């Protein structure tokens, strides 16, 4: 039975999934903050 | 409402606010996985039957 | 520097098809990640050394 129920579905992995895409999420969101200007006249540092 | 907890009632200072941008939505998702939590921790706690 | 757009990186050529009126690629984060060269009308990839 436990066999089939991970053969069946990924849903019950969920709780080591949401580990790894909370860790994805932070970094693609630390590098999102990157196009901030935060009112600076650039938000890309060569162009200052 | 981060944008109005910031800027009270203005669309001027709601377009400043949109050059930080992500920092808000970061915030609301964080409060978000708290609001969360609270549920599952009263399911984990009496729902046992 | 292309056309004042100073940084330190590689070039290489580029698969990115800019449509004429376009200069400039870019990443996620706002920084260039490809140019269109000013003489030899062809696209570069940068990527910093």
């Amino acid at each position: 039975k436990i066999q089939d129920s991970l053969s069946s579905t990924a849903s019950a992995l969920g709780k080591l999934q949401d580990v790894v895409n909370h860790n994805a999420q932070a970094l693609n969101t630390l590098v999102k903050q990157l196009s901030s200007k935060f009112g600076a006249i650039s938000s890309v540092l060569n162009d200052i | 409402d981060c944008t109005m907890y910031i800027c009270g009632d203005s669309t001027e200072c709601s377009n400043l606010l949109l050059q930080y941008g992500s920092f808000c939505t970061q915030l609301k998702r964080a409060l978000t996985g708290i609001a969360v939590e609270q549920d599952k921790n009263t399911q984990e706690v009496f729902a046992q039957v | 520097n292309f056309n004042g757009l100073k940084g330190t990186g590689v070039l290489t050529e580029s698969n990115k098809k800019f449509l004429p009126f376009q200069q400039f690629g870019r990443d996620i984060a706002d920084t260039t990640d490809a140019v269109r060269d000013p003489q030899t009308l062809e696209i570069l990839d940068i990527t910093p050394c």
